[PDB]
């Protein structure tokens, strides 16, 4: 739960998968 | 000579038809096969889920 | 170029990569023009101007 200071993103394993999982669209 | 001939015809109808990044005509599907075609059409999409 | 019958690149809804039809036709990019607006930060007329 608390953030790892390996990764550069300074976010936690369970912060990292939530920021991975979520996603024209974006080219307008 | 030994040869041979196709006959077809015409109709009108209305379709949406699939092309790549090459511009080759890729899918050209059929509204008058089923509804379930339409259903992807409809959808916007050519992959469906529970 | 891609096809000789259909050259006019376009991929999403407006990108447009052609121009309409030139004689030597072929696609390169899009750069008409973009640009953004304006917005005006203060700190309070009685404060400063
Ligand atoms: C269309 O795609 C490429 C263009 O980048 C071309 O080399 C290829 O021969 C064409 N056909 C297919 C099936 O890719
Ligand atoms: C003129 O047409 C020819 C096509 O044969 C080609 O070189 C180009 O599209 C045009 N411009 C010049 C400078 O040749
Ligand atoms: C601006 O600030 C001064 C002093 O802080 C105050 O007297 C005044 O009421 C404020 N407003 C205006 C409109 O001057």
């Amino acid at each position: 739960i608390l953030p790892d200071p390996s990764k550069p993103s300074k976010r936690s394993p369970i912060e990292d998968l939530l920021f991975n999982k979520v996603t024209l669209i974006c080219a307008q | 000579g030994a040869a041979a001939y196709y006959v077809g015809y015409l109709q009108p109808r209305t379709f949406l038809l699939k092309y790549n990044e090459n511009g080759t005509i890729t899918d050209a599907v059929d509204c008058a096969l089923d509804p379930l075609s339409e259903t992807k059409c409809t959808l916007k999409s050519f992959t469906v889920e529970k | 170029k891609f096809l000789p019958f259909q050259q006019f690149g376009r991929d999403i809804a407006d990108t447009t990569d052609a121009v309409r039809d030139p004689q030597t036709l072929e696609i390169l990019d899009i750069t008409p023009c973009s640009f953004g607006g304006v917005s005006v930060i203060t700190p309070g007329t009685n404060t400063s101007n």
